[PDB]
RNA sequence: GAUGUCGGCUCAUCACAUCCUGGGGCUGAAGUAGGUCCCAAGGGUAUGGCUGUUCGCCAUUUAAAGUGGUACGCGAGCUGGGUUUAGAACGUCGUGAGACAGUUCGGUCCCUAUCUGCCGUGGGCGCUGGAGAACUGAGGGGGGCUGCUCCUAGUACGAGAGGACCGGAGUGGACGCAUCACUGGUGUUCGGGUUGUCAUGCCAAUGGCACUGCCCGGUAGCUAAAUGCGGAAGAGAUAAGUGCUGAAAGCAUCUAAGCACGAAACUUGCCCCGAGAUGAGUUCUCCCUGACCCUUUAAGGGUCCUGAAGGAACGUUGAAGACGACGACGUUGAUAGGCCGGGUGUGUAAGCGCAGCGAUGCGUUGAGCUAACCGGUACUAAUGAACCGUGAGGCUUAACC
RNA sequence: AAUUCCUUGUCGGGUAAGUUCCGACCUGCACGAAUGGCGUAAUGAUGGCCAGGCUGUCUCCACCCGAGACUCAGUGAAAUU
RNA sequence: CACAGGUGGUCAGGUAGAGAAUACCAAGGCGCUUGAGAGAACUCGGGUGAAGGAACUAGGCAAAAUGGUGCCGUAACUUC
RNA sequence: AGCGUCGAGUCGGCCUGCGCGGAAGAU
RNA sequence: AGGACCGAACCGACUAAUGUUGAAAAAUUAGCGGAUGACUUGUGGCUGGGGGUGAAAGGCCAAUCAAACCGGGAGAUAGCU
């Protein structure tokens, strides 16, 4: 309880930027091709955030080479090098699973001018 | 499914060896009214732990 | 998470458009194929003048699944559809010459190096 | 299994339970002492005590929340005008349950539940 | 020997190379030796230990006299560990989680969570019969429980419905992820038996 | 005066004439891979198409898809396709009623478990003064499957082609145990959207009902598809088999004396139960240190005084639970509820203001509300008592003091 | 073939695989012309077969809401023997 | 049997609706003559379900699904 | 057997007593 | 116009589950067919047992049908138990 909170607190990243569902984010992740280590960008719409301390996660959806892809990132993982908000989206819901049934014009999110 | 043989009065009694009631171990006595009551319950006259609760 | 009767899209230019898993290979009572596993398939739909025909029985490697893949940090990668790449029944090398859509790092092995190379993106 | 679960079903469905406790909460606020079954009394605390807590801060919003949960303006008025002020300095524990034997008709364990300053 | 601890809960350790290790956090306070058993007196070699604390009103006079002879404060229970021929301990000695400093794997014993009265589907992984196709009242029921006149009985050990869980379970060969002597913590990789708050016995892995 | 009969489903259990995996002899055994016979029952031992099918053929797997017994195991466990009631038709036979070891379409499967058995779970008494714990381990149960890749090594072997033993490492399938950190499901007890209608005087705001009205999300818990772990090594005694030394039988001979090796079988090792193990065991600790009477005088029966250790009961309860049971707590108190703070979820409440003819938008505002969560907190309820349990614990013999 | 025993006849189609189905062949065990023959649009809670959609039918079950089952109080059966 | 059965005629409010369907209500009438707890297996009646989608089975049995109005549009075959 | 050797038994039929293998099954 | 179409009342009874000492000696629940007709329904009437009636199932004729029910021949007869 207090023990686990203390164990979790000391592993948490301090520099996680504020983002919300509907934002376009670019996540840079470490890829390790044997000895070679490099960053790969994954850019897309945040459709879900799990706020849960060290166990926080967020789900990013993108259309990639004619295929819908979702990645669930573990927010405090060292695999995740950096997160940056590219565009702020205006949505009502916490969870944008309805976007899975939409493509192109129908899947557009209005910009949040705030 | 039903018995093939009539069970005895002996076996009836043996089954009922666990049916006996337990009397209340003891009654409590209200400090004020002196009324006997079931422990942690109010008295018949509406006392509990000395206080006229109802 | 592919089983017998599962229909897959085709992530190559072999000519097949829809294939059905008829066996999950590689063990007694093995239930499911995930990304990187080889399945037996039948071709249910194909383009005319392709490398393969409707009704052909051959192998495929699963390259995308809706169930997706877990990574060592606990992350998930999920796709919108199930897709495979057709393999020659004996040699287990790709029939096609191009790969369509993303694949995953799970394929990075000696057996599926041609798929990795041809893939437009490796997640 | 019911590990860590809260709330008694009381051999009713959810809509019946909600209506019953709304009625019983109104009865307790009105009369300040009621007799009910011991399990119902224990559940009633979880309904009535939050209403009293709500009634410590008199605002339009809170009166409407209380109205939504009681559906009785007489009860809302008594909560905000009488009980909230009466319990302003008390940190929870606005009710007490007094066990009082067994009901004649069905041997149900009974209890009085009353507001503590009645 | 091993030590007695408490299941605090589960979390994860992120490694530098981006592995998330699921861990059970075990609180291992000082285990205090309450009795040493030897071949002469007892017929076997073992230590009895206590850990934690107990309310003085809940410590009975027989319990209290046993702790008083050892010269230790009452803990929440007593547990024995058998000694190997090399090992030696004194009454009143404290044993900390530092015992596990160089131990790579441990066996963890606890009482599994209680499922109460469980059906054959849950308890024994029996297959359900048809949900439809005419099935009459026999969806999760066990099916046949024997043969016919030969043998004309049900065999002992027949898998049937009954109490499930709430029993001693050992999970073997769990990696020790961290020994934190300062905070009285052992982190082991993966799940161990029992609810949060339950007692665990941790021993160096037998295999 | 009824022993339900085919096939399937569910659940099995044994045999070994062994399908796989293990050990081995012979080979027309170079190697790889086979053949054949011996030992071996530990574990393991396909999914589909067609058909009522069992079977079979076929497709595609697998280390393998064993053979049999169990009322051709299993309908007071399920099914009811086949088959043998009554309806109807075809072919066929018959003058006909009708009929067929022909076909075809349709066509009611009851039982609340007394006893045995079995899975669980209590109560009683016992175990010799009583009590609280920790144990020992007689005995019992669980578990025991295996692929592929790499190294050894393109080495041994082979004219090439191909291609090992032995040993080592990695990673899977199936199965099992646990768990909920993660990924998810559920989440009628949380939040929101929304249709119809009724109500709260009306507006605004809310509530009821319509499957939770319909939906979208989702906390705790439970959970698998989630992720940890397991099968072993080692040891003993062996099977078939292989030997050493060695006579009977000057030789020879694994055997007669003596000695050695030898497998998933056996006994252990691992996990769980376990002293009703009446053969009722052990260790540690705690408690009780009054008086008196009668009498078939004996392990006799009262009386007054005493009431321990501890237990139970009652109450607040639990990640424990059908009930019992088991665990926590009872004011010298966090046991439950409430309350406070936080978290989580939902997604910017109401009211007011501003913009707009208006629907609505914007500000106040990531607002309001928020279950089972976390950290705290005596506000409420866990009572002073009472109850059960006693008062030094048999005889005999031995040893010691 | 609502008729064919041999028979899952044979050939073609459909399926990865089809004793059923559809199209043929004629070797009709044992069709056949008002106890009608062969066709036939429409119709059918009719028989057989295939496909799209759909799904807890199934892989393989999980959780939840209710009514019983369980406990307490009241009443109080039955077959069988 | 104070029994989820059977029994002909007449009357016909409101909102929504094509409607005497259906939902919610009015007038009016009722809560069905054992209750109280608990929140096991299993049974019954329901809700939701990852990935798959008939692999189930004698057989898609059951379930899931479709579902309104207006307009556009609609094949073989046909007794038109 | 050694019979290029040394020092008494040795060979293999027959009949018969008692044993041995042949000999795998399902709670 | 219609033994026309969709669909309540009304009339039926194709499937499934439940129930099977039932709530019920044939039902309940979810679906299902007909629904201006060879329709359906109230009241009354007529047909009588080798007889009736039957869009024909040996169906129905008072929970009874390959010959109703009640009384009688009657203590039929029973080489059977
Ligand atoms: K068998
Ligand atoms: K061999
Ligand atoms: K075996
Ligand atoms: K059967
Ligand atoms: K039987
Ligand atoms: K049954
Ligand atoms: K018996
Ligand atoms: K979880
Ligand atoms: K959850
Ligand atoms: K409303
Ligand atoms: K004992
Ligand atoms: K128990
Ligand atoms: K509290
Ligand atoms: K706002
Ligand atoms: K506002
Ligand atoms: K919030
Ligand atoms: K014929
Ligand atoms: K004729
Ligand atoms: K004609
Ligand atoms: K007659
Ligand atoms: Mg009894
Ligand atoms: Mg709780
Ligand atoms: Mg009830
Ligand atoms: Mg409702
Ligand atoms: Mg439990
Ligand atoms: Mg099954
Ligand atoms: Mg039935
Ligand atoms: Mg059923
Ligand atoms: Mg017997
Ligand atoms: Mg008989
Ligand atoms: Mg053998
Ligand atoms: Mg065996
Ligand atoms: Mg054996
Ligand atoms: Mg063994
Ligand atoms: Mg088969
Ligand atoms: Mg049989
Ligand atoms: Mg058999
Ligand atoms: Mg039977
Ligand atoms: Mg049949
Ligand atoms: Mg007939
Ligand atoms: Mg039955
Ligand atoms: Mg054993
Ligand atoms: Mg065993
Ligand atoms: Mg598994
Ligand atoms: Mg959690
Ligand atoms: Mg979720
Ligand atoms: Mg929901
Ligand atoms: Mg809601
Ligand atoms: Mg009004
Ligand atoms: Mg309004
Ligand atoms: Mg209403
Ligand atoms: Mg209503
Ligand atoms: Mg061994
Ligand atoms: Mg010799
Ligand atoms: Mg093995
Ligand atoms: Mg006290
Ligand atoms: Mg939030
Ligand atoms: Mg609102
Ligand atoms: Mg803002
Ligand atoms: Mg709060
Ligand atoms: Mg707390
Ligand atoms: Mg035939
Ligand atoms: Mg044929
Ligand atoms: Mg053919
Ligand atoms: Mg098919
Ligand atoms: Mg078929
Ligand atoms: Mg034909
Ligand atoms: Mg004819
Ligand atoms: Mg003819
Ligand atoms: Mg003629
Ligand atoms: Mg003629
Ligand atoms: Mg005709
Ligand atoms: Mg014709
Ligand atoms: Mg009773
Ligand atoms: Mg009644
Ligand atoms: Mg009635
Ligand atoms: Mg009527
Ligand atoms: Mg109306
Ligand atoms: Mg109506
Ligand atoms: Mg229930
Ligand atoms: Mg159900
Ligand atoms: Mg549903
Ligand atoms: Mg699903
Ligand atoms: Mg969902
Ligand atoms: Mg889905
Ligand atoms: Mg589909
Ligand atoms: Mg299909
Ligand atoms: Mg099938
Ligand atoms: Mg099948
Ligand atoms: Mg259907
Ligand atoms: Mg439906
Ligand atoms: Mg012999
Ligand atoms: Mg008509
Ligand atoms: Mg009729
Ligand atoms: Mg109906
Ligand atoms: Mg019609
Ligand atoms: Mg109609
Ligand atoms: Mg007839
Ligand atoms: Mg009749
Ligand atoms: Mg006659
Ligand atoms: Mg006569
Ligand atoms: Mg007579």
């Amino acid at each position: 309880s207090n023990i686990i909170k203390q164990l979790e607190q000391e592993q948490m990243k301090q520099d996680v930027p504020s983002f919300r569902p509907g934002d376009t984010v670019e996540v840079k992740v470490w890829v390790v091709e044997g000895s070679k280590k490099r960053l790969q960008a994954f850019e897309g719409v945040v459709i879900a955030i799990r706020n849960r301390g060290l166990h926080s996660a967020f789900t990013v959806r993108k259309i990639s080479n004619g295929e819908g892809v979702e990645r669930v990132f573990q927010t405090h993982s060292p695999v995740v090098d950096s997160i940056s908000v590219k565009r702020r989206g205006a949505v009502r819901k916490a969870k944008l699973y309805y976007l899975r049934e939409r493509t192109g014009k129908a899947a557009r999110i209005k910009e949040r001018l705030n | 499914a039903v018995q093939q043989n009539k069970p005895t009065r002996s076996k009836r009694g043996m089954r009922r060896s666990h049916d006996a009631l337990t009397a209340v171990t003891s009654l409590s006595v209200d400090k004020t009214s002196g009324e006997k009551h079931l422990r942690h319950h109010i008295t018949a006259d509406g006392y509990y732990r000395g206080r006229k609760v109802i | 998470m592919i089983q017998e009767q599962t229909m897959l899209n085709v992530a190559d230019n072999s000519g097949a458009r829809r294939v059905m898993c008829i066996k999950v290979l590689g063990g007694s009572h093995r239930r499911y194929a995930g990304v990187g596993d080889i399945i037996k398939i039948t071709i249910k739909e194909a383009i005319p003048r392709g490398k393969v025909k409707k009704g052909d029985v051959l192998k495929a490697v699963v390259v995308r699944t809706k169930k997706g893949v877990r990574r060592p940090d606990g992350s998930v990668i999920r796709f919108d559809g199930n897709a495979c790449v057709l393999l020659n029944n004996n040699s287990e090398q790709p029939i096609g010459t191009r790969i369509f859509g993303p694949v995953t790092r799970e394929l990075r092995s000696e057996k599926f190096m041609k798929i990795i190379s041809l893939a437009p993106e490796v997640l | 299994m019911r590990h860590r679960k809260s709330g008694r079903q009381l051999n009713r469905n959810s809509s019946h339970r909600q209506a019953m406790f709304r009625n019983m909460a109104g009865s307790l606020v009105r009369h300040e002492i009621i007799k009910t079954t011991l399990p119902k009394a224990k559940e009633l605390r979880r309904v009535v005590e939050p209403l009293i807590t709500l009634a410590k801060t008199d605002s339009v919003a809170n009166r409407r929340l209380a109205f939504a949960r009681t559906r009785d303006n007489e009860i809302v008025a008594k909560l905000f005008n009488e009980l909230g002020p009466r319990f302003a300095s008390r940190a929870g524990g606005y009710t007490r349950i007094l066990k009082c034997g067994f009901r004649a008709g069905d041997n149900a364990p009974m209890a009085y539940i009353e507001l503590v300053d009645r | 020997i091993g030590l007695v601890g408490k299941k605090v809960g589960m979390t994860r350790i992120f490694t530098e190379d981006g592995v998330s290790i699921p861990v059970t956090v075990i609180e291992v306070e000082a285990n205090r030796v309450t009795q040493v058993k030897d071949l002469a007196n007892d017929g076997y070699r073992a230590i009895q230990v206590t850990t934690g604390a107990k309310k003085a009103n809940r410590v009975t006079k027989p319990e209290a006299g046993h702790f008083a002879k050892a010269g230790v404060e009452a803990g929440r229970g007593l547990w024995e560990f058998r000694l190997a021929e090399g090992e030696e301990f004194t009454v009143g000695q404290s044993i900390s989680v530092e015992l596990f400093a160089d131990v790579k794997k441990v066996d963890v014993t606890g009482t599994s969570k209680g499922k109460g009265f469980a059906g054959t589907v849950k308890r024994w992984n029996f297959r359900t019969q048809d949900a439809t196709h005419g099935n009459s009242l026999s969806h999760r029921v066990p099916g046949s429980i024997g043969q016919n006149q030969t043998p004309g009985k049900v065999f002992k050990g027949k898998k049937m419905a009954g109490q499930m869980g709430n029993e001693r379970v050992t999970v073997q060969s769990l990696d020790v992820v961290r020994v934190d002597a300062e905070r009285n913590l052992l982190l082991v990789k993966g799940a161990v038996p029992g609810a949060t708050g339950s007692d665990l016995i941790v021993k160096p892995a037998v295999k």
